C-alpha cells in the first residue's frame, strides 16, 4: 500500500513553503525599515516596543 | 492611545495604568490563559501521530 | 509593637495629617497655573472679564480653574525667582497694538522670556490687543513710526501680519513650542474659550510627549 501525508516535495508543499518564505521576508524588511527610521514621528505615534 | 488621548484631567501624571511598561505584563496577562490552557492539554491528553 | 500608648497616639496624628496633605494635594492638582505677561499698557488686568506681593486672579470657565500670576511687580533681577514658575501650564503675553515703544519693548520682553533656560517646554498664547483701534491708527499713519525697515501699504492686513510674523521670529526654540496668536477684539467674547482650547492642546501634547508617542 501507499502512504499518504502531505509531503516537502510533492509541488504544493513546495508552494507553501515559498509563500511562508517570502512572508517572513517581507516582515523581516518591514521591521528592518521600523528600526532604520527608529526616531521618526510616525514611527513614534505607533508603540515602538510593541 | 486611547487613554491618553480621552483623558481631560489636568493632573494626568499619573501612569500606574497606562505607560512605562505596565503595557508588557498586560500583554503576558492576556497569554497566561493560552499558557495555561496548552499545558493542561499537553498533560492530560496528547495528541500523537497516527496510522 | 514595641510602642507606648502615647507613641501610638503621635502614630495617628501623623497618618491624619498624612490623610489631610493627600486631599490638599489632589485639590491643588485640579487646577491650571498661567504665566500673565505684558507692558503695563496691554490690558493684562483686562485680559479676561470673568475675573506688594505677586498679582494672582483666579477664574472658571467651562469646568476648569485657572490661576493667572502677574510678576510685573516684581522689580528685582528675575534670574532668582523666574525658575519659581518653570512647573506652569503656558505663558499668556499681550502685546499693545496701538503704542509703538510699548509694542517695542513688548517685543524685548517677549524675547527675553521665550529664550530663557527654564521655560524651553511651555508654550505662549499671544494676545494682540487693540486691534480695531490700531487698526484706524495704522490707517492714518503707517508701521514705520517703530517698524521702520518694514516695507508695505497702510491697510491693516499687511501691517497686522507683519507684526504677528515678527512676534512669532523672534522665538528661537520652535523645535518644544508651539504659539497660539489670537486677535483680541474690544468686546471679544472668545478669549477664556481660547484660552481653554490652548490649555487642552498642550496638556494633550503634553500626555503624547511623556508617553513617548509625539
Amino acid at each position: 500500500k501507499e502512504i499518504e501525508f502531505l509531503s516537502w516535495t510533492e509541488p504544493f508543499g513546495i508552494a507553501l513553503t515559498l509563500f511562508a518564505v517570502l512572508g517572513i521576508f517581507l516582515t523581516a524588511f518591514v521591521l528592518g525599515v521600523f528600526i532604520k527610521f527608529r526616531n521618526t514621528p510616525i514611527v513614534k505615534a505607533t508603540n515602538r516596543e510593541l | 492611545v486611547l487613554l491618553v488621548f480621552e483623558a481631560k484631567i489636568p493632573t494626568s501624571f499619573h501612569r500606574k495604568w497606562w505607560g512605562l511598561n505596565l503595557q508588557f505584563l498586560l500583554v503576558f496577562l492576556c497569554t497566561f490563559m493560552q499558557i495555561v490552557i496548552c499545558v493542561i492539554w499537553l498533560y492530560t491528553a496528547p495528541p500523537s501521530s497516527y496510522r | 509593637c514595641t510602642l507606648s500608648a502615647e507613641d501610638k497616639a503621635a502614630v495617628e496624628r501623623s497618618k491624619m495629617i498624612d490623610r489631610n496633605l493627600r486631599e490638599d494635594g489632589e485639590k491643588a492638582a485640579r487646577e491650571v497655573k498661567l504665566l500673565l505677561l505684558g507692558a503695563d499698557n496691554s490690558g493684562k488686568s483686562t485680559i479676561v472679564k470673568q475675573m506688594t506681593g505677586i498679582v494672582e486672579t483666579h477664574f472658571t470657565f467651562k469646568d476648569l480653574h485657572f490661576k493667572m500670576f502677574d510678576v510685573g511687580g516684581q522689580r528685582s533681577e528675575r534670574k532668582k525667582w523666574i525658575h519659581c514658575f518653570e512647573d506652569v501650564a503656558a505663558i499668556i503675553f499681550c502685546v499693545d497694538l496701538s503704542d509703538y515703544n510699548r509694542m517695542h519693548e513688548s517685543m524685548k520682553l517677549f524675547d527675553s522670556i521665550c529664550n530663557n533656560k527654564w521655560f524651553t517646554d511651555t508654550s505662549i498664547i499671544l494676545f494682540l490687543n487693540k486691534k480695531d483701534l490700531f487698526e484706524e491708527k495704522i490707517k492714518k499713519s503707517p508701521l514705520t513710526i517703530c517698524y521702520q525697515e518694514y516695507a508695505g501699504s497702510n491697510t491693516y492686513e499687511e501691517a497686522a501680519a507683519y507684526i504677528q510674523c515678527q512676534f512669532e521670529d523672534l522665538n528661537k526654540r520652535k523645535d518644544t513650542k508651539e504659539i497660539y496668536t489670537h486677535f483680541t477684539c474690544a468686546t471679544d467674547t472668545k478669549n477664556a474659550q481660547f484660552i481653554f482650547d490652548a490649555v487642552t492642546d498642550v496638556i494633550i501634547k503634553n500626555n503624547l510627549k511623556d508617553c513617548g508617542l509625539f
